């Protein structure tokens, strides 16, 4: 049995539009338990100046009861099966989901869709995840990570929808009304922007059946099945520096504009991260790693971690990279990080790429080891390619890719880009963004 | 801020701006600022009528 077989013999993944345009997709294994699921085409950035933070506000009252069956007994009901109830919201996607046993599959469905068509938006419940959300804010702004790419956004699409953090403004949550959460309910969460997607040992046919039974809501105008494109985001080479020599490490963020989900590139793209990788003081593969700029992060003691990424988007993008390091030691991280970006665009060696694909093989097989993280790249690739694309895929696309290509692609989104860069922490050593901008050329 | 580019090029930039006036007085008026006196080979027998420096 070859990997390239192994991968042939997956089972394919099932979808049907029902009439309101929702779109019902899925993957069966011989598998007893499941993870079914809606993904929304939802979130910060179809949010505005006014409601921006409801659709998280929303998340957290998602699971707070609907108006059939309140809190209590929705909480009993769900535990007491023993399926676990999770979701999220991020710029421009949001998704409730549920792992049980293939047993209760519909039951399951039925539950989703009562969730997200009827949430309860008790006036009482709301003013405590008010108090709720605000504390999980102080939390989350003790997270030097997420403070940072947060910074990135707000400066690389400055001025635009991508600009907003998905938790929100301060006020906004502070003031945000039963009506505009529901406003925002009923204005984004619609079936032709859905998706419910599921895996496990689940029937295709015994889910769209238990999905034509509880998705009703049918649509009388035409506005109401049509997707709304969005206005596009302006990139803009810019930096942001929060400094405070009282936190212990410094976090920086660097990026130029990335293609979008579409692409064909993002594949590339993602085969060059692979190159640079990533690192962190607990890998044991010390200087004998295979990434350049690990190694020398460990030769020299550059840094406490670092990591590339390709956040891409419906429209846009960000690819870039991100590091923690001391005060001292920030200059010399980030001359040797943007030194491999040119390394990329002019000097990329097959056997760099050969691996790089291994690696990044491994990598997308990886992204599917489970149900939930199976229906959510089923929620996603829906969502966002319109379709699904199989391992069988993605490795053709992968093993397409060679030196020469690598090159190109890097080249056409790195070279002497002006790049977005959030800096936080102890940043003195680090400075000025011409420096930083002409790192941007010349290997 | 780094001297470089910041100052390099401030300097380089005040560089041209004062070399200016020098060569346009350099070339087009040489001897603005010299002693039409000293177009007259040393001689210990005529002291001049005013000796001043430069």
């Amino acid at each position: 049995a070859t990997y390239a077989q192994t991968l042939q013999n997956i089972p394919e993944t099932n979808v049907t539009t029902l009439d309101n345009g929702l779109r019902v997709a899925s993957e069966e294994s011989s598998q007893p338990t499941c993870t079914v699921g809606v993904w929304i085409g939802a979130g910060s950035r179809y949010e505005n100046e006014k409601n921006n933070g409801a659709g998280y506000f929303v998340e957290h009252l998602a699971f707070k009861g609907t108006k059939k069956r309140p809190c209590a007994a929705f909480e009993k009901e769900v535990e007491s099966m023993g399926a676990h109830f999770n979701g999220y919201t991020s710029r421009e996607q949001t998704a409730f989901y549920i792992k049980a046993l293939s047993k209760d599959m519909p039951k399951v469905v039925e539950l989703l869709a009562d969730v997200v068509q009827n949430c309860a938006l008790e006036e009482s419940q709301i003013e405590k995840e008010r108090g709720v959300i605000l504390q999980e804010l102080k939390e989350m702004d003790n997270d030097m990570t997420n403070v940072t790419f947060d910074y990135l956004h707000a400066t690389a699409f400055q001025g635009t929808a991508l600009a907003r953090t998905v938790e929100g403004t301060t006020e906004n949550i502070k003031h945000l009304t039963r009506a505009d959460l529901a406003s925002y309910i009923d204005t984004h969460f619609k079936a032709p922007r859905m998706v419910l997607a599921a895996a496990g040992g689940i029937s295709h046919k015994e889910l769209v059946d238990a999905a034509r039974q509880h998705f009703s809501g049918v649509s009388f105008t035409y506005k109401e099945d049509a997707v709304p494109i969005l206005p596009r985001c302006r990139f803009t080479g810019s930096e942001i520096r929060a400094r405070d020599d009282a936190l212990p490490v410094a976090h920086v963020a660097l990026a130029v504009e990335g293609p979008g989900w579409a692409d064909p590139d993002n594949v590339v793209l993602h085969v060059a991260n692979a190159i640079i990788g990533r690192y962190d003081r607990t890998f044991g593969g010390g200087k004998h790693l295979s990434s350049r700029l690990a190694a020398l992060a460990v030769e020299h003691k550059l840094c406490h971690s670092f990591q590339t990424f390709n956040t891409s988007y419906s429209d846009t993008g960000l690819f870039g990279f991100h590091f923690v390091a001391d005060p001292l030691s920030i200059d010399d991280m980030m001359f040797c990080a943007q030194g491999e970006w040119m390394r990329l665009c002019t000097s990329t060696t097959e056997s760099e790429v050969k691996r790089a694909k291994n690696h990044l093989r491994s990598a997308m097989v990886a992204q599917l080891d489970g149900t939930t993280p199976v229906c959510e790249t089923i929620g996603s690739h829906l969502l966002n390619y319109g379709r699904r694309i199989s391992l069988e895929e993605w490795d053709s696309r992968i093993s397409a890719v060679d030196a020469r290509m690598v090159r190109d692609v890097c080249s056409k989104y790195i070279y002497d880009k002006c790049p977005a860069l959030a800096a936080v922490g102890p940043i003195e050593q680090l400075l000025d963004y011409n420096r930083i901008r002409s790192g941007m050329y010349w290997i | 801020i780094p001297f470089h580019p910041y100052y390099s090029f401030k300097d380089i930039l005040g560089l041209t701006l004062m070399l200016t006036p020098f060569l346009t007085l350099a070339l087009f008026s040489p001897n603005l600022l010299g002693d039409p006196e000293n177009f007259t080979p040393a001689n210990p027998l005529v002291t001049p009528p005013h000796i001043k420096p430069e």
